[PDB]
Parts: C-alpha cells; structure tokens; sequence
RNA sequence: GCAAAAACA
C-alpha cells in the first residue's frame, strides 16, 4: 500500500506558498494522486466514516426536493 | 473518389483538376526548424555508401565516389567524377548555338551588369546587425563596409563588388563604422553561414521543408552563375523553361512502335547532390569553349564556398522532461542526431557533401540535363528541378526497358535519385504530367497549384481591379480557366472587391454619399459592374466614358492633375490614395531626401539606370546647366 | 583576380584545388541495374483502423439551422432571440464546460444594448483559455520529474466516421432560396451572353442546396470574425450569424464571440467562443460540443457551444470560401461546352448521364446533380485541409493518371522499388475525407481488361 | 482548446 498522502508517510505536497490548499486537491492536481484512488479516498459509503442515521439531501430543481438517505463523510481519513 | 473520375463524355485527365485542395488554408510550418534542418543535413551523408555508415562519410571533402558503389536500389548521394566530365563533353558538342550564345553572354554582357540588382532578393541575414534585413538595406550595408575596410571605391559593375569581396577578404583585420571589428575567421564564418527558415505556403506533401539563404558577399556571384545557367537553359530544347509539353504533345510518331512516356519526380533531390559535380560540369564547358582564367575562379568561387556551408540548425531541439518543453542545442544531450556532433560551430553546422533548396535550382537542372546526353539515349526529356518527363520512341520493348534503366543509372551517376515510387512509365505515349500540366493524347491540360485570389490587392481601388482583372485574364488565358469559370470569378471578385473598400450595405462610405447625395458613379463606389468577360482587359474609367456611364464633367472633377491624392493600366485619378531598437528608421527617411531631390531634377532615371559616372556634389553640374 | 590565403580558405574543404583538373579519362562505366516491372493490380489502399475521427472544423456543416426572425437589423434579431428563448443544457463535454452560456447569453444582451463588445466577466476566464498558458507552465514545473527525452511527437490514427457519407448525402438537399447571390457582370458580346448564361445555370443548379446556404454561413461568419481580429483588444467581441431570406425575415445561423486575441503574429491562434444552432446532436460526432435546449415562440432548436482558437489566415482563407464554387463550375461549363463542340450547338440545357462506380456497380447519373455532389465533396476537403490532405491528393494524382492509363488500354510500367500505394498510405492517418476518398478509391474495381 | 512532428493560448 503506498501512501500517496501526507499522514500515510508520502512526502509533503504542502508548500509555503500553498499552506492554503487542501491536500488531496493540490496532489490530484500535480498527479501525487491518481483518479482510481480518488474513486474511493473520497467514497460517500465507505465504512469507516459511515453515520449511524440517515440524512436529508437538498435536489435542485427537482420533483422531489428532499431525499433522506444514508451517508457517510467523504473522506476515508476523517475516522 | 469514385465521383472523381467519370466513365462517359469526359476524361479523369480533364476532372482530375478537382485532386486538388483548393479554398483551404495552406499548411503552415510552426515551432523549431533544428529537426528539419538536421535531417536535411543527414540525408546525403546516410546515402553516400551502399551499406550506411554515417560516421565514415562526414570526412569525404570531394564527394566523387567509384563505380559498383552508386545504390541502385535506394537513394545516392555524391557523383562519379569520369561520368561527369564524359557526360560534360557530350552535351557540350550537342547544342552549339547554346554555347556560342552562352561565350556571347559571358565575353560581352557579363562586365555589363549593375551590381544594384542585389537589392531585389530574399531574405539577407546581416552579418553587422547579427539579424535579418532586407535586401536593399544588406546591400547598402556590405557596400559601407567594403568602402571603409577596403578604401577603393566600388565601380557600377558587379564585377568591381566581386572583386572587393576577393580583396576585402585576404585582410586580416576589418571594422565597420557602431564600430565593431571582424576577424578574418571570423568573416570567413559569417560568408559561410547559410541563413535557414522554414518554407511557407507550400502545398503538395505532408511535411515542411526548410530553405537557406545566401549571405550578401557570396549573392554576386550566386547570382552571375545563376544567370549564366539561366541563359544557357533559355536556348536548350531539353530544359524546363520556354510550351515544351505541347511541343513533344504534337508528335507523331511511326504506326507500329513502342512509345513510352516516363513521368515522374526526384527523391532527396536537394540531399543527393555535391557542388563538386557542379563545379566539373561548369569548368568543363569553359574551358571547352576558351574562356579565360579569372572566368574559371570567377564561376568556380560560388560552389568552393558552397563546399563549405555552415547552415543554420534553427533554435534547438526539443525536449521534454514531463510536461514541460524545453529548446536544447545539439549535443547538449544524446539524440538520434549524435553523429553531427563534431561537426556543431557555435549555432551553426558544417557539412561539406548536400545541398539546399533556395540556392542553385537551375545549376541542377544543368547538371541533370547534362546527364541526359547520351548515346542510347535517343527519347525526349524536359527537366524542371525536381521534376520530369521523358518520351521513349524506340522499335521494342526491351530497348524501352534498357533505355529507362540507362536513364536511370545515369541519373545516379550524378546523384539525381528519381524516386522510384514517384515514377510512372506508359507503354504507349499520350498520358503523362509534368510540373502542373496534365497530357493526355494532342491535349495538355494547364491546371493552377493557386486558385486566383479574387480579390482586391490592397493597394487603391483602382490599382485593386486593374490587378485582379489581369490575374483572372492570365488564368484564362494559360487555360486554366474557361468562359463559365472566369464569369464567376470575376464576380467573386467584384463581390469582394465592393465589400473591402466599404461598397456593400449600410457603412460610413455609403452613408456618406447618401446624405450629400452623391451618386455612385464607378464599382468601388457601389455602382453596377461596367468590365465583362470579353471588357475585363479595359479601364473602367476609359470604359464607363464610352458607354455614357461617366458624365465629362466627372471626369473633369476625378483627373484633375491638381489632385490632393495621387500591368498597372490604370489612369491617375482621386481614387488612386496610398493608405497610412530598430535605429535604422533614421536613415531611410535621409535616403528618401535623396531619392526625393531625384525623379524632381531627372526625367532620365525614369527612362533608364543612373549612368553617370562620378557624380558624388556633382549634382550641382546639372542645376547650372539648367539655369544656362 | 584572386588572393593566396583565399585559395587556402576555399580549398581547406574539398580535395580538388580551385580550378579542379582530374586525371581521370572521361568515361561512363556500365553499371548493372535492376528490371522495370509491371502492375496488374491498382494499388489498394490500407483502412486505418481505430476510433471514428470526429468532426474538426470550424463551423458544423450539414448540422446547421437558423431561427427565422422577423424582418430588422441585426440588434433587432439578437433583442428578438435574447429575449424570447430560454436555455437549458442538454449534453454537456468536458472541452466545453455548460458555464460558456453565459458567456453567450452576456454577450447576446449585450448586442441588443448596441454593444458588439462588452467588458470581461468571470464565467470568460475558462472560455477562452485566459492565462492558460501561465496556468499549464507552473503546473508542469511543479509536477516535473524526471529526466528530459526527446520530443517524440505521435499522432494517433482514427478510421472512417459514418457520417461523412450522411454529411454528403444531406448537402445535397433542397432549399427554397437561392443562397448564392452574386452581381451580374456587363454583356456586351454574345461570347459575354454565353458566359453569363453559363454562370447563371450553374448559379441556379448549386444554390438551391444546402451546401450552398452551408458556404453562406462560413463565409459571412469568417469575414465577421476577421473585421475584428485586426483591432487589438482586451473585450469579448460578437459577431453575429444572421442572413436575410428574400422575404425580410432573418436568418440566425448563429454566434461567434472572440477572446481578448492580443495576436502578434500574423500565424497565432485567436480564442473564439462558437454558438450554433444544430438539427440533430451526436456524441461521437461532436465530443467536444456542448449542446444546450433553445426555445422560441414555442420551437423546438439546439445550441451548439465549442471552445476553439484559430489562426487569423485561416480565418482569413475561409473568409474567401465562395471560391470553392470554381471547379464544379470548371467541370459544369466542360461537359457542356464539349457537348456542344460536338454540333455546333449551344443547348445550356443539357444534362448528360455520367457513368460512374457507385456502390461496386457501373452505373449513370444526371450531370446536375454530379455537379452537386462534386461541390459537396470540395467543400468538405476545403474546411478540412490540412498537411494529410495535401499529400494524400499530390500522391493520388499519380494513381488517377495510372488508373486512365489502365481504362483507355495502356500499360503501367514501374521501377525496382516502386510503391506508389505507400506514398498515399503515409497521409491517411485521422482526416475524415481523406479516409472517405481512400475508401471511394478502394471501392472501383482494380483489374480493367 | 486550436493545431500536428511544435507554435498560439
């Protein structure tokens, strides 16, 4: 498993000029971080950052504009 | 494709003008021209051997080669130096008059010709300003120089400037007026130095192509060679210069023989060629004719310079680390270019075998033709460049194929190479093509590599019709165009012409006229057409009187010679208005006080060249003379 | 006269002294050579295989439309469609993000305010690559590594899309207008007669066809786009696609709104942001596009958005496009001028069956309606002209020659390694037509007895 | 993104 992140071992991606940038923003952008890991890093279902209830959801323009359904956050590493 | 090439009432040859892609943009050559220029460079060298060994080849200085080691199956570079002069001797007997009227050119109008000529070239990268100028402004600039390192004044004649270069350049020490020094390995480099670019708006192949200027020093005698080609190709039956097609179109021939037509072109024409077989061929009909010594070095210097370019290799290779690009010299980092390494001078390059496209493209028609005089070679042949045309008109098959095979292997004794992709022959005679022009049995047909550019040249509304109703007439006349096709290109023209010069619509030039209610009285104005098919080789003012559309009293108003504003066959008029670090824009406006205070004084300049001799102050002789 | 140490520097390069002397016997050696060789077979042509190129060009072509607008001027239109249309997206491509509407929409109102040019908003930054360059430079050198190479350049081969036959089949459509308006010239010999008559015939059998109104479109849209490349700005300008049919109403083909185009050199590329109105959407023929829902007095139309830079002498080319009218002209004004070199007679009238191979079958046709296909197909080299293009036609030159040779009994004889198929193969790597030619080429039979 | 053997952005 190689790291490719900061708190996994990987090498900075953080700068001085970019204190500012997310992380997995800044290394998709420079290639640190390719979309196949990103497919699941950032997966709305997975297991470790899953709620226990469900949540509502806002549906611009839609016929129904409230679906509630189960959630996780986004971030695998945000345990 | 199948649309273009009909079964019944027309021919493919006459539809297949529509093989061409006319109306779209031309390929345009972008980024650096190292790789083109490299390969350029490469290319003779690669084909000098029959097996390639390019390092042993980049040592070879004279590139005459022994026989049983010319490819015949591939491209060749380099010459055999007892073909040459064989074939030299050949077609010095043959065509006598030529010759004779060559001796004319070369005893009598060669000391004749001004050496002012120059400044209507190409290109010149200058090697004071260390970048490109035009023509005229290097011409002025050598000549300073050569006044200031030289102190004898340069005569009229071109014959004075090429002797200031010989001199100029036995100094071992030169300074221009600013005041900079050249050493003499230093100038020696710079007349080497061969200014390369790429090659833009050609049509007709999938890759660019680069083209070298010479530097203004060597131009003179370029140039004298170039003329003395050019004349002695003007009165040879087998040269591509003039209605030769047509010519060999209209031969007949007996009624049971074998008439081939060999149609075909020259692959790596420009890199299969060494100046030395130049030089043999042109030492060989001077001194067979009886030409004088300085004659020999005088035609001799161009290809001896020539055997020493030093072209420009462009900006640099490119390379890539990841998504960046980066420009790198050669041999900064290994390439596939590795072996012209040794050969890198500063920017520029040294080869001493290959030639370039831009620089002699009759002396290598000369070259070609000279090869074609033979013995067994009793066909016809046309030679342009790059380009050919052969008739075979011999009793069998086989003595067809031997003849062809001859012409080939000929071909190769001097580095000509014909492509053998690009090569087809025709048993019986009557289809073949040669430059643009299309045969087919007594009819040749004449098709454009442009279409007209219908419309205006930008220059006044007068000069702009004038200028594209005589390029529509020659399209018309050279056949390439008919009654239907020039109509309508005509009334492109007129529709663009009327639209550029503000004609068409609601603008501020009709706007104008409006409101003061002034009628529109000729085509740029926005009246109707006056010129027609049969009238398009007339002036529209000249026209429009005849026919009542131009009231006298117009005329009156627009020919005033008392006017605010004022081939081209057009009259002066109102309408014909001009429109609106370098530290030379200085000296072009003293030059134009010059320029001025002539064509004011002197009615004889307007006739004829500035023959005056002297005349520095002088001047002040004539206004005397004018007061007495 | 020459120096000493200039014979040094002319001879320090080459063997032979200034004036050379060989002492050599002039003599021409007998060389053995290979044996001419003769062809049966017309070459074929190799299929390059892979994904179906798309379409690259300009404008759409066949897939163009326009919105009748009452009778006005140009503001008039462009008020009348920004102010009676609504826009939703339909297919939405990566090249062209959806947020260009706006764009489109700003610069739409604000023709209608009688500003052609109008002042940069946001949604322009990605719509027109503005500090693209800069963007791309610091993000490949934050992101570099490793070692530099060279550049090795690769163009990817594509095969022959199935629209380019729908693309010649639909510009041979009827049209009700005539589309081709050009001002008569003067007659004054009956020779002048003959050539306006011709012109006018020739006028009134390709007008009336889609191609025609097709050629309108890119020149008016070309020439627009160029009377305003030559201003340097900092401003999105509009450049409106209107025609006039001949009843007053307008005809709206479309808009195209041109970048800040800070162009130096007469050969760089100037941002375009290119509003059309499409018939029918397809994914694999524009992956590029984004095709956005149009509605107008309860109509039903689709808006095309591209993002596409180009060069000011292309623009200044396809300004000139009317002149692609000549060579169908030329082949017209043949056939009848040879029918009627045969009796003395000028019809004007005559269409003659022209025998050609359609489908792998010998059969004939109406010369009208050649004529049409032959503008059609000159159309479509033209806006697709490129280096592939140029060589593919210089190289086919030769086999068509060949081809007339084998069809009128002659025989083709060739060199050793004479391969003249490979010349045409080396430019059929991802152009449309050129494809579309290869395979109108390979279709014809091959063996002629 | 345009364009092809690298230029514009």
């Amino acid at each position: 498993i190689t790291p490719l992140l900061t708190n996994q071992g990987a090498s900075p991606v953080h700068s001085f000029s970019t204190m500012h940038l997310d992380e997995v923003a800044l290394r998709r952008h420079l290639g640190l971080l390719d979309e196949e890991t990103l497919r699941r890093i950032l997966n709305p279902n997975n297991p470790v950052t899953q709620k226990g209830d469900p949540s509502m959801f806002f549906r611009i323009e839609n016929k129904m504009p409230q679906i509630m359904e189960d959630y996780s956050v986004p971030s695998c590493f945000k345990y | 494709m199948n649309l273009f090439t009909p079964l019944s009432e027309i021919n493919p040859t006459t539809t297949q003008e529509l093989l061409y892609a006319y109306t779209g943009p031309a390929p345009v050559a972008y980024g650096t021209r190292t790789r083109a220029v490299l390969e350029n460079i490469i290319r003779p060298y690669q084909y000098f051997y029959k097996e390639p060994n390019v390092q042993r080849a980049l040592d070879i200085k004279t590139g005459c080669k022994e026989p049983e080691d010319i490819n015949v199956e591939g491209p060749s570079s380099g010459f055999h130096t007892a073909s040459v002069l064989k074939l030299a001797d050949n077609f010095f007997r043959k065509y006598r008059p030529a010759m004779e009227k060559l001796k004319y050119w070369i005893l009598v109008k060669l000391p004749k010709l001004k050496y002012a000529e120059l400044s209507k070239g190409r290109q010149t990268y200058s090697f004071i300003h260390k970048r490109n100028l035009p023509a005229p402004i290097a011409l002025e600039e050598t000549v300073e120089f050569l006044e200031q390192n030289l102190r004898r004044k340069i005569g009229p004649t071109l014959l004075s400037y090429c002797q200031a270069i010989a001199d100029v350049m036995e100094l071992d020490e030169t300074t221009y007026e600013y005041t900079i020094k050249f050493s003499r390995e230093e100038l020696w480099d710079q007349m080497r130095t061969l200014n390369t670019m790429w090659k833009h708006l050609e049509r007709g192949r999938l890759n660019r192509r680069t083209i070298a200027t010479p530097s203004m020093l060597i131009r003179g005698f370029v140039k004298i060679v170039e003329d003395a080609a050019k004349e002695i190709l003007e009165n040879v039956p087998t040269s591509g210069v003039p209605e030769k097609l047509a010519k060999l179109a209209s031969k007949q021939t007996f009624h049971t023989a074998v008439t081939g037509e060999l149609s075909g072109d020259q692959e790596k024409f420009n890199e299969c060629l060494d100046p030395d077989a130049m030089r043999l061929m042109w030492t060989v009909f001077l001194r067979k004719l009886g030409c004088p010594d300085w004659i020999m070095e005088l035609f001799n210097i161009p290809f001896m310079v020539f055997k020493s370019k030093l072209a420009d290799m462009g900006e640099g290779l490119v390379y890539t680390k990841g998504k960046l690009t980066d420009r790198k010299p050669l041999g900064e980092m290994p390439s596939e270019f590795d072996d012209l390494v040794r050969n890198v001078v500063g920017n520029s390059i040294s080869c001493r075998l290959g030639m370039f496209m831009g620089m002699y493209n009759l002396t290598s028609t000369l070259l070609a033709l000279i090869s074609i005089e033979r013995e067994e070679l009793t066909g016809s042949h046309v030679e342009s460049s790059d380009d050919f045309i052969h008739f075979f008109n011999c009793k069998t098959h086989e003595e067809m194929f031997k003849q062809a095979e001859t012409l080939r292997l000929t071909l190769k004794l001097v580095g000509i190479n014909m492509s053998p992709s690009k090569c087809i022959l025709i048993s019986p005679a009557g289809i073949g093509e040669f430059n643009s022009k299309f045969h087919h049995r007594d009819f040749v047909g004449n098709v454009a590599t442009e279409l007209p550019a219908l419309v205006p040249n930008g220059t006044n509304p007068m000069t702009d019709l004038a200028m594209g109703l005589n390029v529509i007439k020659h399209s018309v006349n050279t056949g390439q165009m008919n009654l239907c096709t020039g109509a309508l290109a005509m009334r492109i023209f007129n529709h663009a012409y009327k639209y550029a010069y503000m004609a068409l619509g609601v603008t501020r030039r009709t706007r104008f006229m409006e409101e003061n209610a002034i009628t529109p009285l000729l085509t740029n104005q926005g009246a109707s057409p006056v010129h027609s098919f049969s009238t398009m080789h007339l002036d529209e003012v000249a026209l429009r009187r005849h026919l009542g559309l131009l009231d006298e009293e117009t005329l009156r108003r627009i020919l005033n010679p008392n006017n605010p504003v004022t081939e081209d066959y057009s009259v002066p008029s109102c309408f014909k208005y001009t429109l609106s670090h370098k530290a030379l824009l200085n000296k072009e406006e003293r030059y134009q006080r010059v320029t001025s205070i002539i064509n004011k004084l002197f009615p004889e300049v307007l006739i004829q060249e500035a023959s005056a001799p002297g005349t520095v102050e002088s001047l002040k002789r004539r206004l005397e003379l004018v007061v007495e | 006269s020459v120096g000493t140490t200039f014979r040094t520097l002319l001879k320090r390069d080459t063997d032979w002294d200034v004036i050379p002397t060989p002492r050599v016997e002039p003599n021409v050696p007998r060389i053995e050579g290979r044996r001419w060789t003769q062809m049966k077979k017309l070459p074929l042509l190799k299929e390059k295989e892979g994904p179906p190129s798309p379409w690259r060009a300009l404008l759409l072509g066949a897939d163009s439309e326009y919105i009748v607008c009452p009778p006005g001027t140009d503001q008039e239109a462009i008020s009348w469609i920004h102010s009676q249309s609504e826009i939703e997206c339909i297919r939405e491509s990566k090249s062209t993000p959806a947020s260009v509407i706006t764009c489109l929409t700003s610069s739409l109102q604000s023709f209608a305010e009688g500003n052609p040019v109008r002042s940069r908003i946001h949604e322009d930054i990605i719509a027109f690559g503005i500090n693209k360059k800069q963007e791309k430079k610091q993000s490949a050198s934050s992101s570099a590594s490793g070692e530099w190479k060279r550049a090795e350049y690769q163009v990817e081969e594509m095969s022959l899309p199935p629209w380019v036959e729908e693309e010649m089949v639909l510009l041979r459509s009827d049209q009700e207008d005539n589309w081709i308006e050009l001002e008569k010239n003067a007659i004054y010999t009956e020779v002048d007669g003959v050539a306006e008559g011709l012109v006018d015939k020739y006028i009134e059998i390709v007008g009336r066809t889609k191609v025609a109104s097709v050629i309108e479109k890119w020149q008016i849209a070309a020439t627009r786009t160029f009377s305003q490349l030559h201003t340097d700005r900092s401003r999105i300008t509009a450049c409106p696609i209107i025609t006039r049919d001949p009843s007053g109403n307008c005809q709206f083909w479309g808009m195209v709104l041109l970048g800040p185009h800070h162009v130096k050199r007469d050969t760089d590329n100037a941002p375009l942001l290119i509003a059309e109105i499409m018939g029918e959407d397809t994914e694999e023929k524009y992956p590029k596009h984004s095709v956005f829902s149009l509605k107008v007095e309860e109509k039903q139309f689709l808006l095309s958005l591209k993002i596409t830079s180009f060069s000011r002498n292309k623009l200044y080319t396809f300004s000139n496009i009317r002149r692609v009218l000549i060579q169908p002209a030329s082949i017209y004004s043949q056939v009848v001028l040879s029918r009627a070199a045969e009796n003395n007679s000028l019809n004007l009238e005559v269409n003659p069956e022209i025998q050609l191979y359609l489908e792998g079958a010998q059969r004939g046709m109406t010369l009208y309606q050649w004529v049409r296909m032959i503008l059609c197909l000159e159309f479509l080299m033209a806006i697709y002209n490129n280096p592939q293009m140029e060589g593919f036609l210089a190289n086919m030159r030769r086999l068509h020659m060949s081809r007339h040779a084998m069809m009128e009994r002659r025989q083709v004889f060739l060199p050793f390694g004479s391969r003249p198929e490979d010349k045409v193969n080396e430019c059929i790597i991802n152009n449309p037509i050129v494809a579309y030619l290869a395979k109108g080429w390979n279709s014809m039979p091959n063996v002629y007895y």
